[PDB]
């Protein structure tokens, strides 16, 4: 929330209320509806924390993520 | 026609063991200081210490022998 | 809109020559020829 912070908004301030619904909701994406998140300009590595997990139940999130990002180049991939 | 000798390496590289990578990595360093990369060319031994074995253990070959050899000057 | 067919400097391109570390995949990048 703090990436490009525009304290005098009163869209991005709004933003934050709907972030509180999600997490009474039990949401893990709170963080979703930030501006600067949902643009592309900020991530957080502790997704890769989230994609170590998934692997328990999808073994193949490493590979397939890997892929998307070049990080394994498989001939016909 | 260039493509296929691309594609040439890229099938090869894709199947190439870690053991050539580890061994193209030391050849690599050693061309860029300038040693001969050949003298570079796996150790499947087991090995153990028999602390006074009796006498009627057989000696097997590569077997190496502790000694306690008496002092020259004595 | 066509349909979907039910059946189908100069700068070399190779692989950098120095890896810097090991399971570094190869991957054929833009390369300078010198």
């Amino acid at each position: 929330r703090f990436m490009q912070f525009r304290a005098k908004d009163s869209y991005s301030l709004a933003l934050s209320k709907l972030e509180k619904r999600e997490r009474e909701n039990g949401s893990n994406l709170a963080f979703m509806f930030r501006l600067p998140f949902a643009a592309g300009r900020v991530f957080s590595i502790s997704m890769l924390d989230t994609l170590l997990y998934q692997s328990f139940v999808k073994d193949y999130m490493i590979t397939i993520t890997r892929l998307l990002l070049g990080l394994d180049t498989t001939p016909g991939s | 026609a260039a493509a296929e000798w691309i594609s040439q390496q890229r099938l090869s590289l894709y199947r190439r063991s870690e053991r050539q990578e580890l061994s193209e990595l030391v050849k690599n360093r050693m061309k860029h200081l300038g040693l001969p990369t050949t003298g570079y060319d796996h150790q499947n031994t087991l090995s153990y210490v028999l602390i006074n074995p009796p006498p009627d253990t057989r000696l097997e070959p590569s077997d190496i022998v502790y000694l306690i050899r008496s002092d020259p000057l004595a | 809109i066509a349909p979907v067919l039910e059946l189908a400097v100069e700068y070399v391109k190779g692989y950098p020559p120095n890896s810097p570390y090991i399971g570094s995949s190869p991957t054929l990048c833009h390369l300078l020829p010198v």
